[PDB]
């Protein structure tokens, strides 16, 4: 939460984004999350058009990896255009699980 | 004692409370909503709104509502008719201020999330099939569709093509336009009067005014037949009568008890029912007859209801209809009008006896008339009905245009023109 | 203005007696309607095999003529006032009651005394009610909950008068003559076995004067003064299975032996059944419900509906559950239900017992709303407990219960006992009796 | 992380199972004393030598 | 209503056949032949 | 002012949270099963038989 | 691959005799095998979560 050196830390976040390479397969950040029972409930709560966009991006990246190839550089996901589409649905599923758990001990 | 405190807020809300000293409390919210306020693009929205009382709201999740009410042993229920919706909460006297906050969240701040509304659509099919195991449920929905062109032809249950397609935006639009403060009555039975008022300025912040302007109901004289495999024939035959809260409506109530409106003795032969004795002169099979009455804010229906075997259905309907003609040309004894007034008075005092019947009686008075009347004022209105007013109500039935609905094996049932 | 202060303000019940033994009880409430009735210690557990239909035959004839009011003359004056006549008949009790206006109380008490003393049993109204009863039996055969609860009494109390049914067999209905019915009335309709109850707007002093005027021609000492004495009825662990695959759903009921009416164990055993609960497919909040059996049967769609029961008699009782499901679901319903009985014998928490006490408090006061349920609580508490137990005394017996009391009383009645089982419909997956009996213990403890 | 075992009424569940669990530690004090014939606690009771 | 259980007193235990006065009592003194007879199977198979 | 239920005959349905769905006031009216047989529901979507009249206390 | 290059070190040390250089190298590489699995790996995954904003 520093205010003067949050330009330094904005550059480290960009460096780590490029060094990880899901953008070279045309993926977004929320495509790569590990699917536990919590994440599987947020997936089935998505609207139809966002669910269909996610199934095609994953299928295309799984096909590039079978061939040991990547996309042309003009089609790499940019750092400022990655949409965190799954994050508001996941925070609500987790908040409901904490409430069933505080109820069971009290 | 303390008969009732009655207050109108400056934007329409009606508040009424009675302080008993009973161990249990009951609180109800009564709204002018219901199936008469939907048009042909959103049929069945009121049925799904009735089933959605324990979904997530802005102040409590769906887990907290079910767990919080069950922790103190309370109840929550919704009752609807064609013109009204009623939300009721009851528990023990020490817990009632916990359940009041839940009731104001269900009615004044609902959310309608997509994934919860989509899982509820299959409940519409279960609730309708349970209700239609009684043969009178489907006959009485077909009778309202035969009698009206609109406003009062919409069913209480969602149509079959429409199950699966009630959207969250249709639910948001219905509540925003019909659940407003000038259409609402808050009625308490074991609470105090200043505590309900402070509850009322918690949803006086929004939803002010009258809503929208439903249309007048237009009478249609129609017929709906339904051939099926049921073992008995149900049939109903009505005409247009009189609106709630007029001097002719009291005369139709007296005429219902002259003809007969249900038995008083277990397994008794109905010795003082006029309709039952006339049918039993020539029909020696099992049957049942009754007079039917239904009063609304701008119209009413009155007629007869028969249940018979299929080969006897025309004999029963003609014998019953011939008895109403005898009354309409003057044959009406004075000791019969007096015994009908006794059954009407005693039935009214027995129906306000329990806490559920009393709360319903006060809540329907506040929506239609905006006041409360004691049962001694009601009992005077019944005694001021004259014998000529009863004969005049039986002439309005006989000369009026008829509607009909029937179901069963209809191969011996008459058509409405025969 | 407090739940404690409201229980003290409930009006009291006044009890009197006449010289012939008849008891008179009432509760005054300030209101224009009332309910008055007569409760009798008669029932099918007092019959033997030659006259098992007899008490249900005379309850058909009671509203159809006396010597002063022949035929439909009784029916015409009840209806001309605006009043209602009703009756019922269980395995141990019988009632007749009138619901009327408070100014018609002198006429209502006169009609009830004529019904129970002076009733005619003429031989043409018999052979006409014999037909109405014989097709009443066929109507009851299509109600599956009534058939299965009759099977449970026939197998739990096999060689005993508590096994027979209220209506009787069809062969008894066809043979019960007039002399069997007049002899039934003289033995069981007798003043020391009857209660005259009333509730609503009534005054006790006026009810007592009407009892002296109309109910004092009953003879008070028994004919040849032979005294009754209840011969007790034994429980037997056993099973009955009615196989029918054309029925669409199956009905199962299962019970252990419970305590009688006056046993103080009855209050912690009703806190325990309120923790198991009830369910139906039209409920509103199925997956979020506090009962474990209700939350599971809603999530997996396991059944249509289940209920727990606690049925009491004078010396013995039935304690258990009933459920309705399809043919592929019986085995999982039996597994999860028996796992809840064993989880209460051990492991029962204090937070569960607070919810089960709050449920029972609410069910007590909600059942006493109106003059007809109050009058029925007066008339059968005087035959069961000998007195009316007020609501302040019920509330001090509920406050004593905690989690160690619940854990003790459940192990006494459930753990390692033989149950009784009845089943009807597509029941091929109902488990074997050896597998049911092994579910009544846990190998841990 | 394992404060799932930390509730005000979850430690109430240890109070009703430890009287059963007070004892099967004394089955090992009596069951392979039987089996492998340990001469340590055959010195203990004058029933057995 | 015509379905009664046939009599089982060819099989019913030595004191519970006549159904007069024993609902839940004397059950401990009836079931004490099926359970400590399991004991000398366990101290039969113990060694 | 007087209710739908006060004059007998128009319909009402009820939904609960812990109780069962109900319909109407006088629909199944008495002296109907007094004669013949009005045999009752053969259930396929089983709602209850006695409507929560137990647990009187 | 720091962990793989540490199991190669422990294979070489296990075939050497017990004298001075191969006695401190052998115990400083037994510590590193448990420090990577138990401490350094779970802390490094949390730093990566925070640089991606979860
Ligand atoms: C000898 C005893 C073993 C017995 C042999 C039995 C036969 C085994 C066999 O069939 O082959 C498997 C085995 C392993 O081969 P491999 O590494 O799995 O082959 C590459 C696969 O496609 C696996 O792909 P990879 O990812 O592991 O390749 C390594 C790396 C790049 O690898 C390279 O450096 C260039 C690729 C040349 C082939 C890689 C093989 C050597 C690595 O790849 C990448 O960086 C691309 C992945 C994602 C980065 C994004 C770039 C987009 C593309 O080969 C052998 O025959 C065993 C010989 C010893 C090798 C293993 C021992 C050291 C560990
Ligand atoms: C054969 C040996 C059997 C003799 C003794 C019986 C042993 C098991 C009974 C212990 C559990 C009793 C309480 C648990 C509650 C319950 O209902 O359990 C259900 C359930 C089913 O069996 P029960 O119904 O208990 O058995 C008694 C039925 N009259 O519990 C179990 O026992 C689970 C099944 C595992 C045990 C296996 C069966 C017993 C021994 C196995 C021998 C061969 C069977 C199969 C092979 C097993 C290993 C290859």
């Amino acid at each position: 939460a520093v205010a003067a050196s949050s330009k330094w830390l904005e550059g480290i976040r960009k460096w780590y984004y490029n060094a990880a390479g899901f953008n070279k397969l045309g993926l977004m950040r929320d495509d790569t999350i590990y699917e536990d029972d919590d994440v599987k409930e947020a997936i089935r709560r998505l609207p139809e058009n966002l669910y269909n966009d996610r199934v095609f991006r994953i299928k295309r990246a799984l096909d590039l990896t079978m061939r040991q190839q990547i996309l042309p550089k003009e089609q790499w996901t940019k750092y400022e255009e990655d949409k965190f589409y799954l994050e508001p649905y996941l925070k609500e599923v987790i908040r409901e699980r904490k409430e069933r758990e505080e109820w069971a001990k009290k | 004692p303390q008969d009732l405190e009655f207050t109108r807020l400056p934007n329409g809300l009606v508040i009424a409370s009675l302080e008993n000293y009973a161990p249990a409390s009951r609180i109800g919210l009564f709204i002018k909503a219901g199936s008469r306020y939907e048009d042909s693009n959103n049929l069945g929205t009121s049925h799904l709104l009735r089933l959605a009382s324990s979904l997530t709201t802005k102040g409590a999740s769906s887990f907290k509502i079910t767990r919080g009410i069950e922790a103190v042993g309370g109840k929550l229920s919704v009752t609807s008719t064609r013109e009204s919706m009623a939300y009721t909460v009851e528990c023990l006297r020490d817990d009632i201020e916990i359940l009041m906050e839940f009731l104001l969240n269900v009615t004044a701040a609902p959310e309608f999330r997509r994934w919860e509304v989509a899982a509820l659509q299959s409940q519409l099919r279960i609730d309708k099939a349970v209700a239609f195991q009684n043969p009178q449920a489907q006959v009485l929905e077909n009778l309202h569709a035969a009698a009206y062109r609109n406003a009062l032809a919409n069913s209480l249950y969602c149509p079959d093509y429409r199950i699966g397609k009630v959207t969250p935006d249709q639910l948001h639009y219905y509540v925003q336009n019909h659940f407003t403060s000038a259409r609402m009555a808050l009625i308490g039975l074991g609470v105090s009067h200043p505590v309900l008022k402070q509850v009322a300025e918690r949803f006086l912040n929004m939803r002010g005014g009258l809503g929208l302007s439903g249309a007048k109901a237009k009478y249609r004289g129609g017929e709906i037949r339904d051939q099926n495999g049921d073992s008995l024939v149900h049939a109903a035959l009505v005409a247009e009568s009189a609106a709630t809260g007029s001097a002719e409506a009291n005369a139709f109530s007296v005429l219902q008890h002259v003809l007969g409106a249900g038995p008083h003795v277990k397994r008794g032969s109905n010795a003082t029912s006029s309709l039952y004795q006339a049918v039993a002169k020539g029909v020696h099979q099992p049957f049942d007859v009754s007079a039917f009455n239904a009063s609304y804010s701008d119209s009413g229906l009155f007629g007869i209801y028969t249940i018979s075997q299929a080969a006897s259905a025309g004999d029963v309907i003609k014998s019953a209809y011939d008895q109403v003609k005898a009354i309409a040309q003057g044959n009406l004894s004075n000791t019969d009008v007096q015994a009908a007034k006794n059954k009407l008075k005693a039935g009214y005092l027995m129906s306000v006896e329990s806490s559920e019947g009393f709360l319903d009686e006060v809540g329907s008075q506040a929506l239609v008339a905006g006041s409360y009347m004691q049962p001694s004022t009601v009992l005077q209105q019944i005694d001021s009905v004259a014998d000529a007013d009863v004969i005049n109500a039986a002439k309005k039935f006989v000369s009026g245009r008829k509607s009909m609905a029937a179901s069963g094996n209809l191969g011996h049932t008459p058509f409405v023109d025969e | 203005a407090t739940y404690a202060q409201a229980l003290q303000s409930v009006p009291e019940t006044q009890v009197s007696q006449l010289d012939n033994g008849l008891r008179v009880a009432s509760e005054q409430s300030s209101q224009p309607t009332c309910t008055v009735g007569v409760w009798i210690d008669a029932g099918s557990r007092y019959e033997n095999e030659k006259n098992n239909g007899a008490g249900y035959f005379v309850e058909h004839l009671a509203f159809k003529g006396t010597k002063n009011r022949p035929g439909s003359a009784l029916e015409k004056e009840v209806e001309s006032m605006g009043a209602h006549l009703n009756a019922y008949s269980t395995r141990e009790h019988t009632a007749y009651y009138i619901k009327a206006l408070s100014k018609d109380l002198p006429k209502a008490v006169e009609l009830l005394a004529d019904i129970v003393q002076n009733c005619s049993l003429e031989d043409s109204q018999i052979e006409k009610e014999r037909d109405v009863i014989l097709q009443e039996l066929q109507e009851n055969d299509s109600s599956m909950r009534d058939v299965v609860f009759d099977y449970l009494h026939a197998t739990a109390f096999q060689g005993t008068p508590l096994a027979q049914s209220v209506e009787g067999p069809s062969e008894n209905v066809r043979k019960l003559s007039r002399a069997d019915l007049t002899e039934y009335v003289s033995q069981h309709y007798k003043a020391p076995r009857m209660v005259l109850a009333a509730a609503g707007g009534v005054e006790h002093r006026q009810l007592l004067d009407l009892a002296q005027k109309h109910f004092s021609s009953l003879s008070g000492t028994y004919v040849e003064d032979a005294v009754p004495a209840f011969t007790p009825c034994r429980f037997t662990g056993s099973e009955i299975r009615h196989r029918d695959d054309a029925l669409p759903l199956a009905h199962v009921a299962i019970a252990v032996e419970g305590p009688g009416w006056a046993n103080p164990d009855n209050v912690p055993l009703q806190v325990a059944n309120a923790i198991i609960g009830h369910y139906d497919s039209t409920y509103g909040g199925g997956t979020h419900m506090s009962s474990t059996l209700a939350s599971v049967a809603a999530t997996r769609k396991l059944c249509q509906s289940f209920q727990t029961f606690n049925i009491c008699y004078a010396e013995t009782g039935l304690l258990g559950a009933h459920f309705v499901c399809d043919n592929m679901s019986i085995d999982d319903m039996m597994f999860f239900l028996q796992g809840q009985w064993m989880r209460l014998c051990t492991s029962a928490t204090e937070s569960e017992v607070v919810r089960g006490k709050n449920i029972l408090r609410n069910a007590l006061v909600s059942h006493l709303d109106g003059t007809t349920p109050v009058c029925e609580d007066i008339g059968r508490s005087l035959l069961t407990y000998g007195r009316r137990i007020p609501l302040a005394e019920w509330e001090s017996r509920i406050a004593e219960v905690d989690a160690s009391v619940v854990r003790e009383v459940c192990s006494k009645y459930f753990y390692d006992q033989c149950p009784a089982v009845a089943g009807l419909g597509p029941i091929e997956q109902l488990p074997d009796y050896n597998r049911i009996r092994s579910g009544m213990f846990w190998l841990r403890f | 992380m394992l404060s799932r075992f930390l509730g005000p009424r979850y430690r109430e569940l240890a109070r009703n199972w430890i009287p059963t669990a007070s004892m099967w530690g004394a089955v090992g004090a009596v069951g392979l004393v039987w089996a492998t014939d340990w001469r340590l606690i055959l010195d203990w009771v004058p029933y057995i030598n | 209503t015509d379905i009664r259980v046939p009599d089982f007193s060819d099989y019913r235990r030595a004191e519970v056949l006549d159904s007069t006065k024993s609902s839940k009592e004397s059950s401990d003194a009836r079931k004490g032949f099926s359970y400590l007879i399991t004991a000398t199977t366990t101290v039969g198979v113990a060694y | 002012m007087l209710s739908v239920a006060s004059r007998s005959g128009p319909f009402a349905p009820v939904l609960s949270a812990t109780s069962r769905g109900v319909a109407g006031a006088l629909r199944p009216l008495v002296q109907a099963a007094l004669p013949a047989t009005s045999e009752s529901p053969v259930l396929d979507a089983k709602r209850s038989f006695l409507c929560r009249e137990s647990l009187s206390g | 691959w720091m962990l793989v290059a540490d199991l190669i070190t422990l294979t070489w040390i296990g075939g050497q005799p017990v004298e001075h250089p191969f006695i401190i190298i052998g115990q400083l590489a037994s510590i590193l095998y448990f420090l990577i699995i138990l401490v350094l790996m779970p802390i490094t995954s949390i730093i990566e979560n925070n640089l991606l904003k979860w």
